[PDB]
């Protein structure tokens, strides 16, 4: 942390404080003032031309100015070596994640007119010409090309940034290898642990950030779409029925999966422990017939067999829960819209858009739980590296 | 049970406003979402508005959002649709719908919006 | 291989020969005769009641009889300790894979009336009652419950079967540990490579089998659905154009990604070799003050850096190809049906069913390349185990 | 291209009826030619389609098997034969071809009394 970034606690606290200050000044206050100064209308096109629209360009300029001011403060208060990769490299990753979320939102918005046109064409034969379908596909292809280019460049930069982090940590460790030599398994730390800790932290940060922005982007969309869904099945009219139902479904799914998926890491750790013990007893195979005797290997294999069987049973329970949820979700997407389909309050496009929003929200919750899962191994590797570094001190 | 009756609505010269009252008479409809539908000559019925059991929450179609207002007046069983800024394609037969065990459509009123 | 199964080459050849003989006798010939004898009408229901219909029941009886005869022949001819897990277990795994494919086919068939009803309901408000939607979703829920139970039991049996294979190989190795002690890395082999090989081979076999039956099941469905698609967008009328354009699209998605990604596993190997050499020089410098010198370690980290940048740059092309294909494929299913949507030859249900069959066929073609990727590591682990066993002999 | 429909009339429940859609203008030898129908009170419905060579014919679900569509490429005509006519198969039958632009036939009324 101290090798790549500046002072870690202070750096992260200042980053969060400045992000909150900028969000407060923009989303409530000066954002509309700057839009009025620039004369940018609120009309956001559904095509790929929204990403160079005046609102988007104004936000890009504001983000660039804020990040530049933060970087200029941190480049003079505490100069660093990897400041250009840690301060201006994390901001780029965050911005590209937000841009990809916005691209997904644009695709979601495009999903409504396309399926509305599909329904209109299916209403009567040869009512809608094929050139309209070609134009809609062209719009989607423009958006998708933007997404492809941005995603490819994002992956390139993410990989290079991770390797720069590994390079910084490796440089620090080689600077003190003369003192860190007399530590058990130091070569494994400097080679494997550095790369795995950098990659896992990168992945966890990106997953958490992407889940947060996915929720922030797709909750207002669902709130807007809920105006065409007067009532839910069975229960009837719930004021914000669609938003409440989607949030409750995703939350209960993730809670049900996590309640039975918290016992699984303990059993996995137990299986790893007994496998390591079996390998250790198989090691000492240079000690003739004295070690690795038939009774000892028999006992250790019996232990690993029992632990594996326990893991199999518990994963049977988890599999029942997860597969049932996954099978139900496909038609639970449309179950909440059945009364609106019957009553004719929504069209094909709105129904497809609502199902897409449900899927994206569920994916955001899955990214949150997977971020926690990555944080588990991250804590493991951080404990290893912290012990390795503290043994020097 | 419930016998919906539509009253109001007639000939307007665009821009004007029209108030339609859907008076119910039978089993209480103070606990059901009550709908206003529209059928233009040459097309099928279209959803216009929906109102909660309390009148607090109102839902509108995109074509009639803002220009139309749906209100409830429970304890007299009468929903009210106010048509403001009547464009010429807002000419149609307007129906009132409520589901209480079974479906109940009203004898919709014809509204003409001349240009 | 010789520990779990009977004589491997002979066993696999006999299994393939008997499977071909049974397929020839059933799918062309005696299958219809048995159906006529039993009185099966042949009208397969769309609900979950098809899985105990007369056709499915007679197929189950025929499969049980064939597998029982094969197993009895192999038991009498060459008895084995793990014959019940190797012969009957593999047959059960194959049968459950086929059953899961059939469940997917049933869901695909259910997709048509459901969306036809959705389109009918959206044609006019309050034309279709909500009880019809409840009945349709109940039918889907029955099918999904069958799928959930079968999949969970399949995962349980697969895990136990894999562990039985590992147990057999471990028993064989421990029976010869006194002679295999002196071989380098024997403990690593017996502990990790046995389980890794068993899991990898099970996964590859299941993936290949599932990929084969997915095509065998969803090619006739696509051929049947192609009768409602008389014209393709630009080329026009091509006989069996839907099937041709789906197979060609899947072949592009499985043979263009591979062509632009043949150098990827030849570069990950180089990156694993240079990192292994770096760790070797690091560990050699642990109990040595003269090795792992600053220049030697710098020139060894430079190599891993330069070979990692090559992988990062070469993955860019594969990323462009894969992401572009995945974005185009979202709407390429509807692109081929645009003339049918315009001309009103297909309904909403048929269009959704066609787009589902496209996805399942693409999934099978993805399972094939995934099986090849699994076979790579399978060949690696098999080479390791074969060398370890041959050094004994 | 000026599509002209001939044939079709009053038949009882169950029977045979042949329709001839003849073109007069630009050749339709290389166009997929369609047969639609419109029942009183419903929108137009696809019935059949025949390719340029006439070897491949595509049928709707409700008219599969009972209807047969053939094409005489020399005479620029498409023939539709209905067999086992249910009373539900009463409609105005139209002939369609897209030669640069859309061309709809004048349509002929077919009545199938019970
Ligand atoms: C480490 C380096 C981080 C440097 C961060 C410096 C401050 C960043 C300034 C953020 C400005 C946010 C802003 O302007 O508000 C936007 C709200 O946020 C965003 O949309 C942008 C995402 C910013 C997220 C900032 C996260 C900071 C996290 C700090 C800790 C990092 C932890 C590890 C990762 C408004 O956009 P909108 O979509 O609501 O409307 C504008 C648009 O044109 C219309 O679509
Ligand atoms: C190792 C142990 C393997 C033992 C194999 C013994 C012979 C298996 C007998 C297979 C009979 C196949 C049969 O009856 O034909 C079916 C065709 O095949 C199947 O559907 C079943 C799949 C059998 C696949 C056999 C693969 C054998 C592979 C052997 C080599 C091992 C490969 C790695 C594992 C017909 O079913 P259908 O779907 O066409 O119609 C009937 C149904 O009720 C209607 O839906």
């Amino acid at each position: 942390f101290k090798s790549f970034f500046p002072k870690p606690g202070t750096f992260f606290l200042s980053a969060f404080v400045w992000a909150l200050i900028a969000v407060i000044f923009w989303q409530a206050g000066g954002g509309d003032w700057v839009a009025r100064i620039t004369g940018a209308s609120g009309q956001i096109p559904i095509s790929a031309a929204r990403f160079w629209s005046l609102d988007f360009l104004i936000f890009y300029a504001y983000y660039i100015v804020c990040v530049g001011l933060f970087a200029l403060f941190w480049f003079i208060y505490s100069p660093h070596r990897w400041q250009y990769w840690s301060i201006l490299g994390t901001a780029l990753i965050i911005f590209v994640t937000w841009f990809l979320v916005e691209v997904g939102v644009a695709v979601n918005a495009w999903y409504a007119p396309f399926y509305d046109l599909i329904q209109t064409a299916l209403s009567s034969p040869h009512k809608v010409t094929i050139e309209q379908f070609y134009r809609e596909v062209g719009v989607f292809l423009g958006i998708a090309l933007i997404a492809v280019v941005i995603s490819v460049l994002n992956n390139f930069f993410v990989s290079h940034y991770v390797f720069r982090w590994r390079t910084a940590m490796n440089e620090y460790y080689m600077a003190n290898w003369q003192q860190l030599r007399h530590i058990e398994g130091a070569a494994q730390r400097v080679q494997e642990d550095t790369m795995r800790f950098a990659s896992t932290l990168e992945n966890m940060g990106v997953s958490f950030i992407n889940a947060i922005m996915t929720l922030i982007a797709f909750l207002p969309v669902l709130v807007t779409l809920s105006a065409h869904v007067p009532e839910l099945p069975i229960i009837g009219h719930i004021p914000y029925g669609l938003v409440i139902a989607a949030i409750v479904w995703s939350l209960m799914g993730t809670g049900l999966l996590a309640v039975v998926g918290i016992k699984l890491p303990g059993l996995e750790f137990k299986n790893q422990r007994v496998e390591a013990a079996y390998r250790k007893e198989l090691v000492y195979g240079e000690d003739d017939a004295t070690r690795a005797t038939p009774p000892t290997v028999r006992e250790l294999f019996s232990a690993v067999r029992k632990n594996y069987f326990r893991l199999y049973f518990h994963y049977m329970y988890f599999n029942i829960a997860r597969i049932l949820y996954l099978q139900v979700d496909n038609v639970f997407g449309l179950f909440l819209l059945f009364p609106s389909i019957v009553a004719g309050t929504i069209t094909l496009g709105l129904m497809t858009q609502i199902t897409n929003v449900f899927g994206q929200v569920r994916g955001a919750f899955q990214y949150l739980i997977n971020s926690w899962t990555t944080l588990v191994e991250l804590m493991s590797i951080y404990k290893r590296l912290r012990s390795f570094e503290h043994e020097l001190d | 049970q419930v016998q919906l009756v539509e009253s109001g609505g007639g000939l307007v010269q665009a821009g004007g406003s029209l108030r339609l009252s859907c008076a119910a008479s039978g089993f209480p409809v103070i606990a059901n979402v009550m709908y206003w539908y529209r059928q233009a000559p040459g097309k099928e019925r279209e959803w216009v508005a929906a109102i909660d059991s309390s009148g607090e929450y109102a839902y509108y179609a995109d074509s009639v959002k803002g220009r139309f207002t749906i209100s409830r007046d429970n304890a007299k069983n009468t929903v009210y649709l106010q048509m403001n800024s009547l464009k010429p394609e807002d000419t149609a037969v307007y129906y009132c719908y409520v589901k209480v065990g079974s479906h109940y459509w009203g004898q919709g009123t014809q509204v003409t919006v001349s240009a």
